RNA sequence: AAGCAGCUUUACAGAUCAAUGGCGGAGGGAGGUCAACAUCAAGAACUGUGGGCCUUUGCCUAUAGAACUUAUAACGAACAUGGUUCUUGCCUUUUACCAGAACCAUCCGGGUGUUGUCUCCAUAGAAACAGGUAAAGCUGUCCGUUACUGUGGGCUUGCCAUAUUUUUUGGAACUUUUC
């Protein structure tokens, strides 16, 4: 989602050169533009197990505006007359 | 609006046919915009490293220039108790600072030192990205009544609001090209008068590539640099060209016809005239 | 206006400047204003009757001066161009 | 073969201005300032007087058609064959314009243009002295890099005023197609950067003090400049300067008021941004991509210019030039920002004052002008003078010292007569004009003119005067010997290769050590002489002047050596003895505090505001050891004893004939340090000189007899052997100098870089400084000189071009060899590079054979021992302790 | 708009004339864009350098209109 | 950048409708795989003109114009061949050759400037007259609007503040001697 990740980074990049910050959090930040040249390759180690077709492709588009039901109450017990 | 006329001389184009020519000829095109690529592969290294009977490692092999450096000079200038060894003479520190490196440099043309370092950068892969935009790897920018003018004072260009026009991204593609994609103007050359082939063993080859090519890369440049060594120049006193002292005979006479018999004419003509 | 520019001209340049009052300040320009008010050094002053002394450095207001009398090189000065 | 000059006074350009005027303009010393256009490596310098050039000549016959349009630039100064195929100024060159500023005030102003490469800062010092101002070129993509960081050091320190251009503006958007507020950020990052630096004053666009241009587009402004020509009209004649005031430094305008804060409700920029950015990226975007027609009329309706019918026919770049130069006119903002910055009451006092000693005006009877350097000038050889005081005419006679003398002649003038100075006659004077010489008949105070008939009489500087009366030779002051910034340490060793041609070489070296302001150029015992240049690319500029210029021999030529400097690590019966028992000295040998040394180094003693030179610091022994016991913690006795500072060393009398008869020392002091000098220069290990020892005078005999005329002769070279036998004894070490290195990289390939430090031998990176809104980033470095042998193409090869050093000695770091010197079995491998425990062992061995003062048959080791000095039976008594080797 | 250059003189005993006859000498403290000067100690000149001479005040203040020319007596 | 005024024009109504003055006009425009003739590598380099010195040349000084080509140097962003000489290679003789050098040429091309020709398209003449060159209104005579207004366009313009100390909204007025 290349397109709207450019508009995250612009506003992003906004914060440091026209906006004041605090001092420990500004080198952690331009640490992020340094990892933007070096092009993520120390963010990109996983356990890649499944293959993308061994995946079964179950992308669960939830958004975090919604009201996510909270089902804690089947960790409970309970009597099956199943 | 183009061309002068039918003689066919002195085209002028526009910015959005050059570009469009532009992009047809990637396969063609040099590809590379700094001159800093050519560092010891230009033409005065490689007069150089004929002169100084050197090789660089792409470059071409040349006879010496000066075949009696079989002699030795007897001295105790140059012996081994004398020499401190810190770092090893490379070739090329040899063609780079030629008269520092090597004694006896004769015949030596001087090298051009380094133009800046050239970050220009291009857009390749989306369309859509404007013509001004921070890429990526550029480093950020980490920093930081009482007077009225009359309304309506506004900028110079303010009445035009667009920046960036539909064009811009390709008129800086074309401001970087080199020669002749830059030009938008210029005259006609003939039809073998542009190299094609030539920017692709004026560069270095590849890793990739066997060793049957990176000879035949060097042998092109072994012939480009002996022909621009030795400049033949023309006389100017050849008014008398052939075609046009045997136009104005009354033996000669004038037609178009079409190309395939215009050669087989000549190999019936050819052929009769061995006969 | 060119006027006054060519007095920016004059600086350096030794020149005679006549008051209004009658006397006479001829020496060296250290500054002059658009206003035209210009201070001299090593001025030869005539009073009004005649009376000439040396005075070390001088000021007078621009409303007082008749006329500036100029380097004759000036003339040929860059800026004076019409086109 | 030398240089594109025009040697015909009948193609001599016409100017716009008639000359004349300009001549006339020489007579009053305020009309005339001399500016130095000094920089980093290709940062436009010359370009820029490539427009104040062409703007001031109405034809050039050497430009041509590529030239014309915007095609190559036309580098008038770099003048010579040897610049034009580098592509890089290597000599100081300059021409003299007349100069309109703003409000039309026409005045004559001597450019001079310092050549950018790091190996030539000692022209760039011949261009500080001879300067005013500096117009400090800056790269707008590099930014200030190290080398602007020395430049605007020196030029507060040389007591001149400072004027910044920031160049290539088209970069910022052409190459690096940054947004228009990114770029303003860019800018303020920059100009943030240089006020830093200047400790004194702020430097900002509203202060006149900072200059914006795009040399290869040739067109440069101030804001001021831009706002008087476009501006000026729309606002009322009183709003002007108040309106410039608001224009840079973030406070945003909309609909006829100003706001620091951002405007609510707008997309705002700052007011620079809105007003300057904006309308000049308009340009950039559409004199490439717009209709010509529909560009036509915005220029017509905005800026009143109108396109010619030919203009419209040109290519893409071509066109962009021209639009620019017809936007932005002949470079008036850029000289009224020179008029501006430059005060005469200020800094002309202090600036003679620095030069020379301070004192008070010398009066106009006498004529007074340093000399700055010998020139190669075209065709013939001429002096580079400025004239401080009085009228120089042709044909006059004037007394020409060199400077070297200056520091005794000053010294003796103070006297608590005749033949002092030799007489040349003024041959002929001309105006530099870059491509050609403009004779004048007569040179006044303040400018800078060349005089053909002076360069015999001095080597590297000179002071010229001609005096009136006996009486005003005493007040007269001579000028001190010129600070060229970098030390010459890199060595190259030149033996001609026919023995027949060798005083044609002789010829050349003495007439390469006038042209040449920093090479140092010795001869040895062994006939070798012995080239101390700058670096890799200096020396390359030296050999083929040497070769093809000046001497058309050929020559032999050694592999790239180092001075090396002599020391000790420790403090060391300790006594030295001659043939002849009636002289005995004890000298003991002492590291100095390496916070001593730096300071040394500094050419001036002290800390805190207060600071002595030394030049008169022997003239307060009261502050002196005010000094000495309060900065750096000496004894009292040890601040009241020392005699004198020779070059990174000190001597101490510490004794008890001191206590006894120091008038008896007194009378032969002067020669213990004559004595003293004769030891430094040459250090007993390999003929080097000695560097941060401190040297205390144990004892000293007077024989049972006073001859003032053998004893005087005797104890020098006594002395000299007093001195090694102290330093040998204080376990000696060897110094070796260390460059330090500027990189500039493209980010990714810094791996490369530090893998390449690691290949040579002490390399370390110290600090890495992003370059902001670029990609590359600049690595700052050391490494030792005698690695530095195709270090800086080396760099290049691995990085495919987009590397580049620059290699320098700014700061005289020198650094203890890593080995140990007295090493018999140490491992000295053949045709190999010595491990770095050999390092020590090595280097001496090999320079005590250059100069053959151990001499073996092919390698045999007469180490730098104590026993050829002491006497043979303490050398056995000296085995069986264990001290010496 | 433009402010006179007399900022070397300040501080020094200055003589200048104001308007159709009188000399005025005195130390100068301020100046301003019309000219007006202000000096203290001021004293008007006279044919008889002790006699006629007489002190006018502590400060006196002076219109920029009445002043023909000025003359600073001293470095 | 609007408006007003000034300037320039303009479709003009004009003053004159004379002598005038300005700008244009006194034998086209675009072309051609058309031609001829000049010219195209040198103190970083050219030519015309005026003045002075020596006695034409040459120098010095003043002035006017410089097309094309050239600086990481060359008409050509391209790239062959031959000759002589020297030094190699191949190794039965020669020719053809191997691949450096030095000096010369040939060949395929190119720019520019004049003039002529050819093709296509043209029509207001006042394009009327008289002189002459290697070239032309080259010159004289001349004709178109027209030199002084108002409307309509453009700007080489005003500095947008027009009375309150440095300029243009008054420190002015009056009387006296000498000659
Ligand atoms: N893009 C860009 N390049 C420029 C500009 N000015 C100069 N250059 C280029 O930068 C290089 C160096 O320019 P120079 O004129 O040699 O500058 P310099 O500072 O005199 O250089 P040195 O001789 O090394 O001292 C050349 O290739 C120029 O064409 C500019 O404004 N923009
Ligand atoms: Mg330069
Ligand atoms: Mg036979």
């Amino acid at each position: 989602s290349k397109k709207t990740h450019d508009m995250i980074w612009e506003k992003l990049r906004y914060i440091l050169q026209t906006q004041e910050l605090s001092s420990t959090l500004r080198e952690s930040l331009e640490t992020l533009f340094e990892i933007r040249q070096k092009d993520y390759k120390s963010g990109s180690q996983g356990l890649f197990i499944l293959d993308p077709t061994s995946y079964t492709v179950h992308t669960h588009s939830y958004i975090v505006s919604d009201e996510d039901e909270a089902n804690k109450e089947l960790g409970n017990f309970e009597k099956c007359e199943n | 609006k183009k061309v002068n006329g039918t003689s066919y001389k002195k085209w002028s184009f526009d910015l959005p046919e050059m570009s469009n020519l532009y992009r047809l000829s990637t396969p063609l095109r040099d590809e590379v915009t700094d001159k800093n690529y050519y560092y010891l592969f230009d033409k005065k290294s490689f007069f150089n490293g004929k002169a100084l009977n050197n090789a660089i490692p792409g470059g071409p092999k040349f006879e010496p220039l000066y075949p009696r450096e079989e002699e030795e000079d007897y001295n105790e200038f140059n012996s081994i108790d004398r020499v401190i060894f810190r770092v090893p003479i490379r070739s090329e520190y040899k063609v780079a600072f030629p008269h520092l490196y090597n004694s006896r440099p004769r015949s030596v043309r001087i090298p051009w030192y380094n133009n800046p370092v050239s970050c220009i950068i291009q857009n390749d892969e989306e369309y859509d990205t404007p013509a001004l935009f921070f890429d990526p790897s550029l480093n950020p920018i980490p920093h930081f009544g009482d007077f009225t003018l009359p309304e309506d004072f506004a900028p110079l260009l303010a009445e035009e609001e667009e920046l960036i026009l539909p064009n811009t991204k390709d008129a800086m593609s074309l401001y970087h090209s080199p020669f002749p994609f830059n030009r938008t103007k210029g005259k006609m050359v003939r039809a073998q008068d542009v190299a094609l082939a030539k920017k692709w063993f004026l560069q270095h080859p590849d890793e990739e590539y066997p060793v049957k090519v990176k000879v035949s890369y060097q042998k092109l440049l072994k012939n480009y640099v002996l022909n621009e060594l030795h400049p033949t120049l023309p006389t100017n006193h050849n008014k008398t060209k052939l075609l046009k002292s045997l136009k104005n005979t009354k033996y000669f006479q004038q037609t178009t016809i079409d190309w395939v018999e215009a050669g087989l004419q000549l190999c019936r003509q050819g052929h009769n005239m061995l006969n | 206006g060119i006027p006054v520019k060519l007095l920016n001209e004059a600086q350096g340049h030794i020149v005679s400047l006549e008051l209004t009052t009658g006397a006479t300040y001829r020496g060296k320009l250290v500054e002059s204003e658009d206003s035209m008010n210009v201070q001299l050094r090593d001025v030869i002053a005539t009073e009004p009757q005649g009376a000439v002394t040396h005075m070390d450095q001088i000021f007078v207001r621009g409303s007082q001066i008749k006329f500036i009398v100029v380097p004759d090189l000036l003339k040929n000065a860059p800026l004076f161009k019409k086109n | 073969e030398h240089t594109i000059f025009t040697q015909l006074k009948k193609n001599i350009p016409k100017t716009r201005y008639n000359r004349d005027y300009m001549l006339s303009m020489a007579n009053i010393p305020e009309r005339i300032i001399n500016v130095g256009v000094i920089g980093p490596l290709h940062s436009g310098k010359t370009s820029l007087m490539d427009l104040l050039v062409i703007d001031s000549h109405k034809r050039i016959p050497d430009m041509s058609k590529n030239v014309e349009l915007g095609w190559k630039p036309l580098r008038y100064l770099d003048n010579l064959k040897q610049e034009i195929d580098r592509g890089l100024s290597i000599k100081l060159n300059g021409s003299t314009l007349l100069c309109t500023d703003l409000e039309s005030k026409s005045r004559m102003i001597n450019f001079l243009d310092a050549p950018g490469h790091v190996n030539f800062m000692d022209e760039t010092a011949v261009a500080l002295a001879a300067s005013d101002l500096v117009l400090i070129v800056i790269d707008v993509v590099e930014g200030v890099t190290f080398v602007v960081e020395q430049l605007i050091k020196q030029s507060i320190k040389n007591n001149v005023a400072m004027c910044f251009v920031i160049n290539k503006l088209d970069r910022l958007i052409l190459d690096l197609k940054l947004p228009p507020m990114d770029a303003y950020l860019k800018l303020n990052h920059i100009i943030a950067n240089i006020n830093s630096f200047t400790k004194g004053n702020v430097f900002s666009p509203i202060d006149n003090n900072i200059i914006f241009a795009s040399t290869k587009l040739g067109f440069t402004f101030t804001i001021k400049e831009f706002v008087s020509y476009y501006y000026a009209h729309s606002i009322p004649s009183s709003k002007i300067d108040d309106f410039t005031t608001r224009l840079w430094g973030s406070v945003y305008y909309h609909k006829g008021n100003f706001r620091t804060k951002p405007f609510e409700n707008v997309e705002k920029y700052p007011t620079f941004v809105e007003f300057i950015l904006i309308p000049l990226y308009k340009i950039f975007s559409y004199a490439l991509s717009m209709e010509k027609d529909k560009l036509k009329n915005l220029l017509r309706s905005n800026f009143r210019v109108n396109l010619s019918q030919e203009a419209l026919q040109y290519d893409p770049q071509p066109f962009l030039k021209h639009v620019l130069q017809l936007i932005f006119r002949q470079q008036t903002g850029l000289v009224d920002a020179i008029t501006r910055c430059y005060q005469p009451f200020e800094l002309f006092d202090n600036k003679t004052a620095h030069l020379s000693i301070p004192g008070k005006s010398t009066p106009e009877g006498t004529l007074w002008a340093h000399v700055l350097k010998t020139v190669d000038y075209g065709g013939a050889e001429w002096s580079l003078v400025r004239i401080y005081s009085g009228l120089l005419k042709r044909g006059d006679t004037v007394r020409i010292l060199d400077t070297s003398q200056s520091e005794s002649r000053q010294k003796r003038q103070l006297h608590d007569e005749d033949d002092e100075t030799p007489s040349c006659e003024v041959e002929e004077i001309g105006l530099l004009g870059g491509r050609y010489v403009y004779p004048v008949h007569e040179a006044h105070k303040g400018q800078i003119v060349l005089i053909k008939g002076i360069s015999s009489a001095y080597i590297k500087s000179a002071t010229l005067y001609s005096v009136k009366s006996k009486e005003d030779m005493k007040q007269l002051k001579f000028f001190k010997p010129l600070d060229y910034i970098t030390e010459a340490v890199f060595k190259i060793v030149l033996q001609p290769l026919l023995p027949r041609e060798l005083p044609k070489l002789l010829d050349a070296l003495n007439k390469i050590s006038k042209y040449y302001p920093g090479v140092i150029i010795k001869v040895e015992e062994s006939g070798e002489h012995v080239i101390l240049g700058n670096g890799e690319l200096y020396m390359d500029c030296l050999l083929y002047d040497l070769r093809a210029s000046y001497a058309k021999i050929e020559i032999k030529i050694s592999d790239p050596l180092t001075v090396f400097s002599e020391s000790c690590s420790n403090e060391s019966s300790r006594l030295g003895e001659e043939n002849l028992p009636g002289l005995s000295i004890s000298v003991a040998a002492e590291p100095m505090d390496s916070k001593m040394i730096q300071d040394l180094s500094r050419n001036t003693l002290g800390k805190g505001q207060n600071c002595l030179d030394i030049d008169g610091i022997m003239d307060n022994p009261r502050k002196l050891s005010k000094i000495l016991r309060t900065e750096y913690g000496w004894d009292s006795l040890a601040s009241r004893n020392v005699w004198s500072f020779y070059n990174g060393n000190v001597l101490i009398n510490d004794t008890l004939p001191d206590e006894i008869s120091p008038e008896l020392l007194s009378k032969y002091k002067e020669q213990i340090i004559q004595g003293f000098y004769w030891a430094v220069k040459e250090g007993p290990l390999a003929e080097e000189p000695i560097y941060g020892v401190q040297y205390k005078l144990l004892s000293i005999s007077v024989p049972s007899d006073v001859n003032i005329d053998v004893m005087k002769s005797q104890i020098i070279p006594l002395m000299k052997k007093a001195c090694y036998v102290g330093l040998l004894t204080a376990i000696p070490i060897l110094l070796e100098p260390i460059y330090e290195v500027d990189i500039t990289v493209h980010a990714p390939l810094l791996p490369i870089v530090e893998e390449l430090m690691k290949k040579r031998r002490g390399s370390r990176i110290y600090k890495t400084i992003k370059v902001a809104g670029t990609p590359l980033l600049e690595v700052r470095g050391q490494v030792p000189v005698i690695e530095s042998a195709g270090f800086e193409t080396d760099l290049r090869l691995s990085t495919n071009g987009l590397g580049m050093c620059q290699l320098y000695f700014w700061h005289k770091i020198w650094r203890k060899v890593p080995g140990d010197v007295l090493d018999k079995d140490a491992f000295i491998p053949k045709l190999k590079p010595a491990p770095i425990n050999s390092l020590s062992r090595d280097f001496v061995m090999k320079t005590r054979r250059r100069k053959g003062i151990s001499t073996g048959g092919f390698m045999s080791n007469d180490g730098p021992t104590l026993e050829k000095y002491i006497s043979a039976e303490l050398y056995a008594q000296l085995r069986e302790n264990g001290l010496v080797p | 708009v433009s402010t006179p250059e007399l900022k070397k003189y300040m501080d020094k005993k200055i003589l200048l004339n104001i308007n159709g006859s009188r000399k005025v000498a005195g130390i100068l403290r301020g100046y301003d864009i019309f000219l007006n000067v202000v000096l203290d100690d001021a004293m008007e000149i006279n044919g008889e350098d002790p006699a006629n001479n007489h002190q006018l005040g502590l400060q006196t203040v002076i219109r920029g209109n009445s002043i023909i020319s000025l003359e600073a007596l001293d470095a």
